[PDB]
């Protein structure tokens, strides 16, 4: 019951999905071969949420792997957790999208989307009761953005009732691994804002600063960044998988997080994230974790929440803690940060608690903040988009793959409407 | 002979039901397997439990939740053998803290099965006195399905008593953003069908635990234990024999003056740690005085901000009628505690012989005396003013209305519920007026 | 010869009737099994007054046990004397009356009154000579008030000639066992005033005080209060049950006591009631008993006799007691307290003497007084009734069970008439 | 040769009858079984007793009471064998101190049986002197039933004598509130049908017992012993032989000057303790003077407040005619006492040889001389003035009239009784005034 169908598109989405499934199988006690060797019965009690029980006790993940180029999926299949997935779910084309949203959406999308949707349908019909979907993708990429938008639209067509989450590695202010990132990102959020129900915005620079300031990693590879993102995924999706004193499912998170249908862009976070040495000095308590997640430098998106205001806040705790102090620490947070919470929301916090902590830690907490400071990121992306679009620097690549410039202007107009909506409630009184 | 059907809706309702049936099993001596290993305890036992010819005893309980996780916790816990497997009703998907989802869409699928099980239990019941409902306003499953079930049970069994044990939304602390919406809508639907709803507050119980019990790490196990003690004190008159037996019909008749003013405030004394229990005497006068203090109320509402309009004291254990009589006369004479002039006799008294039982591993002290005080008072008009103000703040900008509209209800429902709660607050301030001429 | 049919309604009436039957069977030497083991032949001589002689020397009480809830009757049946009653007389309804006079009178009353009247009829035909009835009940309750009113009305309908006696527990100023005591009390007295011939008004606060002042009991439970009430009952009904030097049957008491058909509400009392320490110091004499019963502090109604004047007084004496020192002490009482006696009754005292004392005491006296101080109690109850009825505080519960507000107004009007009827003789000269 | 019938009505009548028949059995030597274990005693025995061929002797008695308890006490007492089992006639329910009940409603069932048994008793008499009646004005059974019985006997027998021994209501104390109503109604009915009724007062006898016999807490027994001594002195002339014999017809002729003034006052002497009997001689002059003191009257009425109009003295024992003649001349000569001028000879004398017999365990001292003084005098006018005032105070407000009206009589009867009593006291003050010439 309460199944979830996971999709991963793009190199970024595929790698984050690989680390996510590594973490999930690790904390459920499933070997890479798929045979369960875990100790707790609670791991098997809710294993149907993400896994299908194949014959002989082998647990197949309910995962769909997508990429228009086969290199990263071949790497995943060659990795230690290659055997865990079903071979049939590996769907790919023979040519990548480069970094062209047009190529990913229209040309290669029109070929591959049918196959991946029959795969998604085969997984969906197996569910006893299907809860919402999840997607991992990068807005800056071509393949991830285009295929993710196309799947989001068509899966909302086929399953309009279901919840539908996404985990987007949004572009960054300073670091940019692709020159056309503004175009790809703008078209991506233009498609996503109409269709999705929840989107959590990850920022690679923010992950780098978190690793440097808190974890003190001198050489943070993408493995550590994906480890943190997988930690956030396991934190948010814990209430379906484990018992808890306050259970908060994904639809509950949607109802608590989304005031208006288009403001569903969240800034996630996690605690504790201390280094090796700092664990001995720091006594981990619920006050310490609450102050850590509400510290701005801990946020996994580059935007400073102090620049904006919090519309809604959610905290999924994991481990064992008295909830009196969870509530009182949340109220001390609200009193100290009363300037940073919108008045028209009387209470912004959605608490949830789960009994079982992750990776043998005594405690953990996962933060989700719907705040108006994300308007700064959208302003930045729209400004870069307009700066390039004034000269139409790279529009011929997108026009060659079929689309019109009218689409680009429509996406810009919808971004302008989105930032106007975000600023309206900051200005409201 | 005389039966009460317990119903437990939502996570809060079922968890409190776990604690409550644990306490009832401990009091009546029933093992978690359902068998009694063992004279006056028999009828006391027959009120809440159904006999089977094999010697096993089945609770007269219906556990309902639209998500299966908590009821599966029940089905895996120590009391799995105790409950009827069929009565544990589980929906497929959660209400997502949405009153509209829990009331209309997901509610209409499962309401028929819930009513069928309630009908079968009532058919078995030789003499039914009423229903005991446990839920929370903030929860979607709780609020919406409790409203649906309450209207259906009013239509079917409207003659008999219906008693809700609802968790009021706390003033400062909260666990949900849409909690004022859920609470306003469910109070609007519940005001007509409810006979009397006893109020409970998590923040108040947290403060009670921290002050009196000296518990710096209070869990919802502790809170549900206290709520279990409250309901056991209420139902001990029906179960055990006593010098003065209070039934549900007279609870209703004494506590509820008007149809729409039926919200008493729960309270237990002595709440005290075993460490400090040795020093204090804990006589009838002391526990009676402790009941009326503002600090020991289970709702964060200062009674000094209002006037009492119906108090009901339920003494259990080694208790003397002269002692309780002198205590109530003293409390009447005090002027810090104020009563409405139009209710010259503001106290209902009940006594019974059975003292409370301390759960193993509990935080409360063993006491030969206990009292449960239930007060209908105008202080909670302030709390409804707070909740209505929060509802106004969110609904003025349509903060979360689109979810409820998607799950099948109009803005007319929101406006009508707000108007009804405004009428309720008016009625409260009206009856708070002192009589003239 | 000269039988009495006993009824006990409500929890209060049932418990007092249980203790009354303990006292009666104790002083008649009947075991809880119903077998006789007394020493005196006079016990068997008048045993037919209260008991029916079953086969094998077993004596069943002429009692009828009515209660709309089961708990008190089950407690009695499980008690030590539960064997003594006939099981058929345990008539009981399926749902309690709450504390609602309307529920007790109309809704359940129409159901159960048929069965209780069949039981009353079979007992009455079992009696060769039926003297009056005796009901025990509480005015403040729902069950006791409603069932008592309906039973009293129907028994007066079918048995108009025979006397009716009731022992009613009334509220006090400083206590309240139920919130709706004024409503239940007022409706009950309105129904009782035309039907009953005698009503003895017992008050819980007065017995509590008596236990504190005279008996010095630290923890007087309801058992001691019921002991005192049963003492008064055995005192008043002693003349039918034993030989006596000046007999006074209860028809004689009624004829002496009710000057006008509505003023039949009396004030009981008893002496001696000394504590364990005090009997050694005190010398039990008829002057001591007379001064004790005529003491205000001894009275079992909270109203002060000194506030009002006296109408008629009844002293039923028990034990080997002189019939001259009684008379001289009543003369001293009348001379000293002449200001407290109405002049238009020239002699207010009805003396009775019985040879057999109770409990092995050497001497005892039971006091009845028709003082006008009961107008204060009726004034108090009517004032509380009007205070609630001005706002119609609890009226919809009574209206749901069928009755109208006009009945409430009629009861208030009749209570006003009764208080005026008590005040006019105070004003008379 | 000459016979009397003793009818004992009400608790007072039957209890005094128990004492009386105890005294007669002691005087005649009859055992409580009824057998004579043993010359002049035989004819004296024959007057009050009916002899049977088996040697047993039955009293010429009819015991009537509408309540059964006192007659059952008689049926369990030592004299159960003495009385005829049928003649102890019992009704089913008490009169409740209600003249209306006893006269009209309850007495009408049993009056026929009582009259039939009185007829059967009268049939076995050669010459019936008359009837003796014992009752109390205050009692409901006594008042109502003696009124009904007196009118029925006056209708049936008529010319034969009819003597009552009634307990006059005491002046200060009273054991019944409705005593004035009962008393007024019964004497209203008694005035027409009676021949001579002898008043007795409980308070007066208490004062006598305290003052003379030197006892402190007397009881009815002693009172009934004194009343038994009175009737034994009255009837000893009929039973035993004597120097001057007197009959009931001559009692009427002497004591009754006018038909309605037939209420003398009982008195016995010497009432004296056994301890003080040694010091005093108790001669004829001493006892004769003791008769006429106000202190030793058995009705609380000072004779100095009125005038005698018919005195009748009954000496018994060692008495000579000259001693009594000198004493009566002395008492006539005294000025303290006063007699009506229109009765020059106010003394009737009777003497007989048999002295009184002291009962075992009694307080009266053994004496060879005794005297019983019966005095018709105007001092009872004061007592009836008091009783009329009491009746007026009660009846002005209709104090207890509804109880009498329920049992079938009108207020016109009350007014008629009061008018008759007004006429009686007018007659008393009329005869109390001296002649015009
Ligand atoms: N005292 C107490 N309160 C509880 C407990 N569990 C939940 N609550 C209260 O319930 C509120 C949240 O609503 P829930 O009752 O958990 O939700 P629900 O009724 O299951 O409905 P859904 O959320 O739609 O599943 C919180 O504010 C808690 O105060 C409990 O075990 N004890
Ligand atoms: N001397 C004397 N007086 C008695 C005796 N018994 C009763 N009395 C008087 O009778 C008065 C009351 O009337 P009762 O004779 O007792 O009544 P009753 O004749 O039995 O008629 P009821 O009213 O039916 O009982 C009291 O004031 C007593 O003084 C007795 O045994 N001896
Ligand atoms: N967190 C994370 N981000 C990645 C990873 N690999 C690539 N990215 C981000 O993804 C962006 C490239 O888009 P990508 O999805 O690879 O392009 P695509 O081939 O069209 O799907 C870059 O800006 C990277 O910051 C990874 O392993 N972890
Ligand atoms: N004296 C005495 N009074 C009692 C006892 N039990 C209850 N009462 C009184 O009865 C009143 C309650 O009314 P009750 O008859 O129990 O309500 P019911 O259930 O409707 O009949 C209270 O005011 C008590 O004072 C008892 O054992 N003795
Ligand atoms: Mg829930
Ligand atoms: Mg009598």
């Amino acid at each position: 019951m309460r199944e979830i169908v996971h999709i991963q598109a793009g190199q970024c989405g595929n790698q984050i999905g690989a680390k996510f499934w590594e973490v999930i199988s690790d904390e459920h006690g499933i070997d890479p071969t798929g045979t369960y060797h875990g100790d707790s019965d609670l791991q098997l009690d809710r294993i149907s949420v993400y896994y299908n029980e194949a014959t002989g006790g082998k647990y197949v993940p309910r995962a769909i792997l997508v990429d228009l180029e086969p290199g990263t999926m071949d790497s995943v299949r060659s990795g230690p957790f290659g055997q865990i997935f079903r071979p049939d779910n590996f769907v790919f084309g023979q040519s990548g999208a480069g970094n062209n949203w047009a190529k990913g959406h229209y040309t290669e999308g029109a070929e591959l989307v049918d196959s991946v949707l029959d795969v998604v349908r085969k997984e969906a019909e197996s569910c006893d009761c299907l809860q919402g979907f999840q997607l991992t993708h990068s807005l800056g990429g071509g393949t991830g953005s285009g295929m993710g938008t196309l799947l989001i639209s068509k899966i909302r067509e086929e399953y309009p009732d279901r919840i539908m989450n996404t985990f987007s590695v949004v572009p960054s202010p300073k670091v940019s691994d692709t020159v056309v990132e503004p175009y790809n990102a703008t078209l991506s959020v233009h498609q996503l804002v109409e269709n999705t129900d929840e989107t959590y915005c990850i920022d690679n620079e923010a992950l780098y600063d978190i690793c440097f300031r808190t974890l003190k990693l001198t050489t943070p590879t993408y493995g550590d960044l994906n480890h943190l993102v997988s930690a956030t995924m396991s934190g948010v999706t814990t209430c379906l998988r484990f018992p808890g004193q306050l259970n908060a499912d994904l639809r509950k998170l949607a109802v608590n997080m989304v005031p208006f249908p288009r403001l569903h862009f969240f800034m996630p976070g996690f605690a504790p994230l201390t280094s090796r040495g700092s664990q001995q000095y720091r006594a981990l308590t619920v006050p310490e974790l609450t102050q850590q997640v509400f510290d701005a430098k801990n946020m996994m998106a580059a935007c400073d929440p102090r620049h904006g205001r919090y519309l809604t806040v959610a905290a999924v705790f994991r481990g064992r803690m008295s909830m009196k102090e969870v509530d009182e620490q949340m109220l001390n947070v609200q009193n100290k940060n009363s300037s940073y919470f919108v008045e028209w929301i009387p209470n912004n916090v959605k608490t949830a608690v789960c009994d079982i902590p992750p990776r043998g830690l005594k405690m953990a907490v996962t933060f989700i903040g719907n705040s108006t400071a994300i308007q700064e990121l959208f302003k930045r992306i729209s400004e870069q988009f307009t700066a390039m679009f004034r000269r139409k620097a790279f529009l011929h690549w997108y026009t060659g793959e079929g689309m019109d410039e009218m689409e680009f202007t429509e996406a810009e107009s919808n971004m302008n409407d989105l930032v106007s909506e975000y600023q309206q409630y900051q200005d409201a009184t | 002979m005389r039966e009460c059907i317990s119903i437990h809706v939502g996570q809060a309702g079922v968890q409190i039901g776990n604690a409550c049936w644990e306490l009832y099993c401990l009091e009546h001596g029933i093992q978690p397997d359902g068998q009694m290993p063992s004279g006056g305890g028999d009828d006391s036992f027959n009120t809440f439990f159904s006999e089977t010819g094999a010697g096993k005893h089945v609770p007269r309980a219906v556990f309902v939740d639209l998500e299966p996780t908590v009821i599966d916790e029940v089905r895996t816990g120590t009391y799995r053998q105790l409950f009827h497997p069929e009565q544990l009703i589980t929906g497929k998907e959660d209400a997502a803290n949405n009153y509209a989802r829990g009331h209309y869409t997901i509610g209409k699928e499962i309401i028929d099965l819930v009513l069928d099980r309630i009908r079968k239990l009532a058919d078995q019941c030789t003499g039914l006195q009423g229903f005991l409902v446990f839920h929370s306003f903030g929860g979607g499953t709780g609020s919406g399905f409790t409203s649906l079930l309450m209207e259906r049970l009013s239509v079917d069994y409207g003659k008999k008593s219906k008693l809700e044990f609802s968790i009021y939304p706390a003033p400062q602390v909260s666990t949900a953003v849409v909690e004022p919406y859920n609470s306003i809508l469910t109070t609007h639907t519940t005001l007509e069908h409810s006979d009397c709803a006893f109020m409970v507050d998590n923040e108040a119980i947290y403060d009670i635990c921290r002050r009196n019990l000296d518990i710096e790490r209070p869990t919802y196990t502790n809170l549900n234990r206290l709520i279990s003690q409250i309901v056991s004190s209420i139902t001990a008159s029906l179960r055990f024999d006593g010098a003065l037996n209070v039934d549900l019909t007279e609870f209703q008749t004494n506590l509820v003056p008007y149809p729409r003013i039926h919200f008493p405030l729960a309270t237990y004394a002595p709440v005290i740690s075993a460490e400090k229990a040795y020093h204090e005497q804990l006589s009838v006068a002391e526990i009676t005085n402790a009941c009326f203090e503002p600090a020991n109320q289970m709702v964060k509402c200062d009674p000094r901000h209002g006037k009492y309009m119906a108090c009901c004291l339920l003494y259990r254990g080694d208790v003397v009628p002269k002692d309780v009589n002198a205590a109530i006369a003293t409390i009447k004479t005090k002027r810090s505690i104020q009563f409405v002039d139009w209710c010259p006799t503001g106290f209902k008294v009940g006594i019974n012989y059975q003292p409370p039982t301390v759960v193993p591993g509990g935080d409360l002290a063993k006491v030969q005396r206990a009292v449960c005080m239930l007060s209908n008072t105008t202080a909670i008009a302030e709390a409804w003013a707070r909740l209505d103000h929060k509802f106004d703040l969110m609904y003025a900008k349509r903060a979360f209305v689109h979810w409820y509209v998607g799950e099948g209800m109009e803005e007319g429902e929101f406006s009508e519920a707000r108007e009804d709660m405004a009428a309720l607050e008016k009625d409260y301030e009206e009856v708070g007026v002192d009589s003239v001429e």
